[PDB]
C-alpha cells in the first residue's frame, strides 16, 4: 500500500547512422505520466476495436485501416513533442488523430459518416483533421513533402517548431520522398521523417534511407523507448541541425497466424503495465479499473456515432472554397443546385 | 450455349489469352502476382505464367509505369496496371510525355504498344481522393486511345483489342462493375473475340430520345429506359465503349431519328465527356435535327464526399436520368 | 501612362504582395539567382533573400508538395513551375493535396497557394514544352484557374490568386511576357485587383461573339479589327478565368449578337470551347442562336517542332475569320 | 607504333571491391576512329551553335562540346545491339548511335531532311537501339530501367545505358527506378553526367545498394574501361551499377588529351590529325549548307504518324474546316 513517483528504467539502445551518439539508454517516468499513456494507449486500443467491429458490420464504409499493436507509436510520440509542434501522417491516422486532441466521439462519429464527426462525415477514414495535424492522406507518399513544407513554416516563422512526418514501410519507395529528404537537408529544415515498419525494397534499413541525413532505429512497441528517441530527434530539430530520420519498428494485429507472439511478449500496452506494477507505479487493480472507464467511454461513444443522424444533403456543396462569397454547385443534372458555403 | 460471366471474370479471360497467344506480353502492377490482384482481376495469372510474365511491383507509380513504357519502346508488349486510376497522376507524365507523343516526335520510328489498366471513377465510400473519373482528361490528349467498357462483352473484347493495338491505350475500368454477371454468348467465349476501339454499340433501339453514356451509367440509362418504356417513351441508349476516338456517327446517326439527345456520365461536369458530346453535336451535320437542346447529366461539381447520404446524390441517380428525359421531352 | 510588358506587370504583381504580406514566399527552379527562367522574378531575390525567394531543385513533385504544406501550415507559397508541361509531375499534390483538402476537412483545412507559369505553345519547343492544361485544371472542383493576357490582367490576377485563400492556376504564356501594353495608372496603383470568375470585354459588337483566352485573345482583336473594314462588328470577350468561367457575361453577348465562336490554343476535345458551347446550349441563350456555335482551337495532334507545321497548328488570325464568314454565311 | 598501353585515373569505388583496371591498350586504328568520331562531334555542335546564334534552330538547341569522351568512351565500351538513353543534350549521341550529321543538323533546322522529318527538333532524336532525347528530365531513367527489363525479359546478354546530367540527379522517379532495378537485377548502367541544389554531390553513391563508380569523363580512355567494366558486370547477371562521369581547355581538352597521347606514342603524326581535321570539318560544312538549303516538310504530311500500324483517318485543325489526313 505505497507507491513510487518515479522509477528509471533501461531503454533499448537504438541502432545509429551518421550518429556518434543517440538517445539515453535510461530513463525516468513518472507514475502521472505512467498513468496518463497508459489510459491514452488503452483508448486507442479500445477506439480501434470499436471500429474493427463496426466495419464487420457495414456501418463503416470505404477503408477503415486500424492501427491496433501500434499504440506506443502514436501515444509515446506525442509524449516526446509539444502541442505547438506539427504532425501528419498517411491513411493510418485514428491513433494519432485522438492523441493529438480529438475525443472519440469525433472519430468514430466520423468514421460513420455522421454529421457529428470531426470532418461533418465528408471525409471518413483517411481525412480527419485537427489543430497542428494535418491529418491523414491516401495518396501514399504525399503527406511527405507536405510535411517538410510544414517544416520550411516552422523555420519560416522561427518560434522552434518541429513537424513529425510520418509513412509506412509500403510507401518508403515513394520518390517524392527522396525528394523530400534532398530539400530538408538541403534547407537544413526541422523535419522528423518517421518510417512506421511493419514487421518490394532493395533496403530493409530503412533509417539508413535518408542516405546524407542521419538516421536511429527504434523499438516501437516500448512506449518509453519511443519518447526517449522522439526527445531526441526533436532536440535535434531544435537545434538548427537540419532534418533527421527515425524508423520505428512496430507491428500491427489487422493456426500459422497464432502470432499470439507477439500480444503475448510484445504488446506495448501489456509492456507498460508490466513495468509499472514491478516498480510499484500503480497496481494491477489500478489498471484494470482504468480499462473499465475507458471500455464505457468507447460503448458511449460507439453509441452516439450509431444513433447520429447523416449530414444534411443541403450541406453537401458546403465548404469548397475559404473566405469565399456563396455560390452554387451543379448536382447531377443542371437543374440540381447546392448551395456552397464557406 | 452462354454462361454467366462476370466482367472481373471477362478481363481475367482477356488478359490470360493474350498472354498465352504473344510472350511479348506482361502484366505488371501492384498485388498483381501472388494476391491474385487488388481486385482479384489476375486471379491464377501468376501460377500460370510466373514471375516472368506477371510482375509485382513497389508502390512507386512514376516509376514502374515509366518502366513499362521504357519496356514498350524495346518491343515488349506491358499491361500497366494502375491499382486506382486517382493513383495513375503520379504517372501521368509517363503516359502523356513519354508514351502517347513519342511515336510523333519520332517521326514515325518509335510505336509505344502498352495498355494502361484499372479501375476509375467512384466506389463506395472511399472518399475524395479515391473517386475521380479520368474518361475527359486521357481522352483530352492525342497520341492516346481511350476506352472505357461497361458490361463483361465490354470488358473482354476491349482489353484484347487494347493489347494488339501498337499505341497506349487507356482502360479505364469500374469496380463496382467487377462482380456484376452478364449473359456471355459463345462468340465473346472465343479466344479471337474483338471490339473494335471508336465504335459505339446501341445496347437498346429506341425512337423518342438519344441517350449516351459509358461505364457504370449505362446500366442505370438502361433502368431509365426500363421505366419509361411503361409511359410510351422510348429511349435510344448508346454505350460509348471508346473515349478517345468516341464514335459520333452512331450518336449524330440516332439523333437524326430521336431529334433528342441527353448524355450521362459519372466524371465532373465542367470540360467533361459531355461536353464534348454536346459540342461536336453542334458543330455536326446532326444539329439541325434537335427538336430541344441537348442537356448533361454528370456527377455533382464537388470532391467525393464520405456520407452515404451525400456519395449518393454526388452521383447520377436513375431519377436523375427520367428527369432530364423528361425535361427534353417537356413531358 | 506607362509602357509595360506582361512580364514587368507579373513582376509588379508578385512583388507588391510580398510587400503586402511576409507570409508570401516564391519557391520554383531558377526564380532567384538567375531572376527567372524568363526573367519574371528580376530582382526579386536581390530584394527579399533565400528566406522569400527560394530557387529549388528540379523535383516537380517534390516542392509542389512542400508549397502545399507551408500553405496548410498558414503560410502562402506561390510556387512556379518552369512551363505547366512539368507540373504533370506534381498535379497529385495540385489535386488531391491542395484543390480537395479543404472539402474533406469540412472547412477546417484551407489551402492559400498558387501555381504560375507559362502554359500552353511557345515556338519550337516541340510536343512535350508546348501542351496547354487549362482543361484539365478547370475541369477540377476546389480549384480557381485563371488565364490572363495582357499587362492589366497579368497583375490584376496575380494579387486576387496571392490574396484568395484557396489553391489557384495561373496559366501565364511566354509569348505574351515581352510584349508591351498601355498601363492606365489604375493598374499601376498597389490596390488593382481583377475579381476571379469575370470576364472583360475587349471590344464591342453586334454582329458576332468571340471569347477567348489568353495568347490568342489579341488574334480575335487582329480578327475583329481585319473584318470591321467589311462591316462585320464582333464582340471579343477575354475569359481571364477558366474556372468558375464567367458565362453570363458570354450568354448577354450571344443574346445580342446571335453568333458564337470560341477561340482557344488548347487541343479540340474536351477543351475550353467544348464547356462553352455546352453552356450556351443547356443555358438561356440558346434559343437566341441564329447559327451553331462552332470551335477554333489548336490541331488535334502533338505540337510539331518545324515552323510551318507548328504555325499550322495553332489558331491563325485567318483562321478566326474563317470561321467567324462561316457562322455568318458570308 | 601499332600499339600503346597509357595509365588512366582510378575510379572511386563505392560498394565495390575490385574496379576497373588502371591500365589499358589503345590500338592505332581504334585511336584514329575515336579521334575522328571526337572530332566530327565538336565541329558539329559548334555548328549549331552558330545556327542557333542565327536563329535558323529554334526553341531548344543544348550543346555537348567538352564531353567528347563521353559518348564516344561509352559506344567503345559498348556494342552496337546495347541500348542507350539520355536527357535533352543528345547530339553526340545520336551521330555515335549510327545517324549521319546531315541527318542531325537537318533535324535541327528543321527541314524534311531531317531524322524525324522535322517533327520533333533538337530533343526528340531517334536511332536504332539508341531510345533519344527526352525533354522531361528524370523520366528517361525509369525507361532507361524498362529497356533494361526488356534486356533481360529477352535473355541474349544485353545491356542498356541510361544517362542523367546532374541537375535531374534529385528527380524521385530515379531513385524509385534504382530501387526497382536492384530488386529485379536488372542489367542497366546508370550513368550521371556530372559537370561541375543538392545536399551530396557524390553521384556514384545515391543508388545506395547499387554500387557505383566514379570515371574521369574527360579521357576518353578511362570512360572506355569503365564501361567495359559496368558492362561485364551486368552481363554477369550482378544487376544494375552507377557511374558518375564527370566532365579548362588548356589542359583538360578530352580532344587535346587524345591528341597529345597519339602523338607522343607514335600512334599517329601532327600532320596525320590535321588532315583529318581538315576532311571533318569539310563534312561539317557541307552537312550545313543542305540543312539550310533543304525546304521545310510539306504541310500535307502535319498529322502524319500519330498511331503505328493504324488505317488513315484525318485530324482536326485550327477548325473543323481545315483537315489533315494521318498516315501510320
Ligand atoms: C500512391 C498510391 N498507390 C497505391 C495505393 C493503394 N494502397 C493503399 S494502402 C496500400 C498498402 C496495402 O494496405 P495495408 O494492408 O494497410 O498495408 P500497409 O498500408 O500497412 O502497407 C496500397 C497498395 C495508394 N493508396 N496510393
Ligand atoms: C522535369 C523537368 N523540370 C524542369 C525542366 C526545365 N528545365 C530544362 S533544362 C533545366 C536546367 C538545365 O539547364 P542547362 O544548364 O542548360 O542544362 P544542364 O547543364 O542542366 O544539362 C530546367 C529547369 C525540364 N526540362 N524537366
Amino acid at each position: 500500500g505505497s507507491f513510487a513517483n518515479d522509477a528509471t528504467f533501461e531503454i533499448k539502445k537504438c541502432d545509429l547512422h551518421r550518429l556518434e551518439e543517440g538517445p539515453p539508454v535510461t530513463t525516468v517516468l513518472t507514475r502521472e505520466d505512467g498513468l496518463k499513456y497508459y489510459r491514452m494507449m488503452q483508448t486507442v486500443r479500445r477506439m480501434e476495436l470499436k471500429a474493427d467491429q463496426l466495419y464487420k458490420q457495414k456501418i463503416i464504409r470505404g477503408f477503415c485501416h486500424l492501427c491496433d499493436g501500434q499504440e506506443a507509436c502514436c501515444v509515446g510520440l506525442e509524449a516526446g513533442i509539444n502541442p505547438t509542434d506539427h504532425l501528419i501522417t498517411a491513411y493510418r491516422a485514428h491513433g494519432f488523430t485522438f492523441t493529438r486532441g480529438l475525443s472519440v466521439r469525433e472519430i468514430l462519429a466520423e468514421l460513420t459518416g455522421r454529421k457529428g464527426g470531426c470532418a461533418k462525415g465528408k471525409g471518413g477514414s483517411m481525412h480527419m483533421y485537427a489543430k497542428n495535424f494535418y491529418g491523414g492522406n491516401g495518396i501514399m507518399g504525399a503527406q511527405v513533402p507536405l510535411g517538410a513544407g510544414i517544416a520550411l513554416a516552422c523555420k519560416y516563422n522561427g518560434k522552434d517548431e518541429v513537424c513529425l512526418t510520418l509513412y509506412g514501410d509500403g510507401a518508403a519507395n515513394q520518390g517524392q520522398i527522396f525528394e523530400a529528404y534532398n530539400m530538408a537537408a538541403l534547407w537544413k529544415l526541422p523535419c522528423i521523417f518517421i518510417c512506421e515498419n511493419n514487421r518490394a525494397a532493395a533496403s530493409t534499413d530503412y533509417y539508413k534511407r535518408g542516405d546524407f541525413i542521419p538516421g536511429l532505429r527504434v523499438d516501437g512497441m516500448d512506449i518509453l523507448c519511443v519518447r526517449e528517441a522522439t526527445r531526441f530527434a526533436a532536440a535535434y530539430c531544435r537545434s538548427g541541425k537540419g532534418p533527421i530520420l527515425m524508423e520505428l519498428q512496430t507491428y500491427r494485429y489487422h493456426t500459422r497466424e497464432e502470432i499470439q507472439e507477439v500480444r503475448s511478449k510484445s504488446d506495448p500496452i501489456m509492456l507498460l503495465k508490466d513495468r509499472m506494477v514491478n516498480s510499484n507505479l500503480a497496481s494491477v487493480e489500478e489498471l484494470k479499473e482504468i480499462d473499465v472507464e475507458v471500455r464505457k467511454e468507447i460503448e458511449d461513444a460507439a453509441q452516439f456515432a450509431t444513433a447520429d443522424p447523416e449530414p444534411p444533403l443541403e450541406e453537401l456543396g458546403y465548404h469548397i472554397y475559404s473566405s469565399d462569397p456563396p455560390f452554387e454547385v451543379r448536382g447531377a443534372n443542371q437543374w440540381i443546385k447546392f448551395k456552397s458555403v464557406s | 450455349g452462354s454462361l454467366q460471366v462476370t466482367v472481373r471474370d471477362a478481363i481475367n479471360q482477356g488478359m490470360d489469352e493474350e498472354l498465352e497467344r504473344d510472350e511479348k506480353v506482361f502484366l505488371l502492377g501492384e498485388e498483381v502476382a501472388q494476391y491474385d490482384g487488388a481486385y482479384k482481376v489476375s486471379r491464377g495469372l501468376w501460377k500460370k505464367y510466373g514471375d516472368k510474365r506477371i510482375i509485382d511491383t513497389p508502390i512507386s507509380e512514376m516509376g514502374f509505369a515509366g518502366i513499362a513504357v521504357g519496356a514498350a519502346m524495346a518491343g515488349l508488349r506491358p499491361i500497366c496496371e494502375f491499382m486506382t486510376f486517382n493513383f495513375s497522376m503520379q504517372a501521368i507524365d509517363q503516359v502523356i510525355n513519354s508514351a502517347a507523343k513519342t511515336y510523333y516526335m519520332s517521326g514515325g520510328l518509335q510505336p509505344v504498344p502498352i495498355v494502361f489498366r484499372g479501375p476509375n471513377g467512384a466506389s463506395a465510400g472511399v472518399a475524395a481522393q479515391h473517386s475521380q473519373c479520368f474518361a475527359a482528361w486521357y481522352g483530352h490528349c492525342p497520341g492516346l486511345k481511350v476506352v472505357s467498357p461497361w458490361n463483361s462483352e465490354d470488358a473482354k473484347g476491349l482489353i484484347k483489342s487494347a493489347i494488339r493495338d501498337n499505341n497506349p491505350v487507356v482502360v479505364l475500368e469500374n469496380e463496382l462493375m467487377y462482380g456484376v454477371p452478364f449473359e456471355f454468348p459463345p462468340e465473346a467465349q472465343s479466344k479471337d473475340f474483338l471490339i473494335p476501339i471508336g465504335k459505339a454499340k446501341i445496347e437498346r433501339q429506341g425512337t423518342h430520345i438519344t441517350v449516351v453514356s459509358h461505364s457504370r451509367p449505362v446500366g442505370h440509362c438502361l433502368e431509365a429506359a426500363a421505366v419509361l418504356s411503361k409511359e410510351g417513351v422510348e429511349c435510344e441508349v448508346i454505350n460509348m465503349r471508346t473515349i478517345r476516338p468516341m464514335d459520333m456517327e452512331t450518336i449524330e446517326a440516332s439523333v437524326m431519328k430521336t431529334n433528342h439527345l441527353v448524355t450521362v456520365e459519372g466524371g465532373w461536369p465542367q470540360f467533361g465527356v459531355g461536353a464534348e458530346i454536346c459540342a461536336r453535336i453542334m458543330e455536326g451535320p446532326a444539329f439541325n435535327f434537335l427538336d430541344a437542346p441537348a442537356v448533361r447529366v454528370t456527377g455533382a461539381d464537388v470532391p467525393m464526399p464520405y456520407a452515404k447520404i451525400l456519395e449518393d446524390n454526388s452521383i447520377p441517380q436513375v431519377k436523375d436520368i427520367i428527369f432530364a428525359i423528361k425535361k427534353t421531352l417537356n413531358i
